[PDB]
């Protein structure tokens, strides 16, 4: 079925609704993490922005500056 | 080592033993969780 037609401008096509994804879903970081709490199988992992590394294997502290919010 | 309270994953990091069996693999490892007994449902079910 054609929904529309458009310019061949048109690089993507996306659903904005609420039920796309699961917004109920639970953020399982425990707020451990100095800078990036990624997710992996059932839990989390901590990381360091590029270059920077953890600080005597500590693997939440990195020796990188904590940098404020943008809102 | 490790305080009386707090739980430890065998790299060396002292975690608060509240998070074993809590339901997330908190260590670098798994073994926050491995060795965790399951839920008791029901006898014969
Ligand atoms: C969107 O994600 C939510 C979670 O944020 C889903 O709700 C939970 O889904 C799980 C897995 O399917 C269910 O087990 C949960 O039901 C209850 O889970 C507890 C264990 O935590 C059991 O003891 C209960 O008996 C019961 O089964 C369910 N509820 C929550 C909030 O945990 C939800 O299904 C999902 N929805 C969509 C649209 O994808
Ligand atoms: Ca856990």
């Amino acid at each position: 079925e054609k929904v529309l037609v458009v310019n061949p401008w048109l690089t993507q096509v996306r659903i904005f609704h609420q039920l796309r994804y699961n917004q109920s879903v639970s953020n399982p970081c425990k707020q451990v993490c100095s800078h990036l709490c990624l997710l992996r199988p059932g839990g989390y992992s901590c990381a360091c922005p590029q270059g920077s590394d953890f600080v005597t294997g500590s693997t939440v502290q990195c020796d990188a500056a904590s940098e404020l919010p943008v809102t | 080592e490790c305080g009386s309270g707090n739980f430890r994953c065998d790299n060396g990091y002292c975690i608060p033993a509240s998070w074993r069996c809590d339901g997330t693999r908190d260590c670098l490892d798994d073994t926050d969780e491995i060795g965790c007994p399951p839920r008791s449902c029901e006898s014969g079910l």
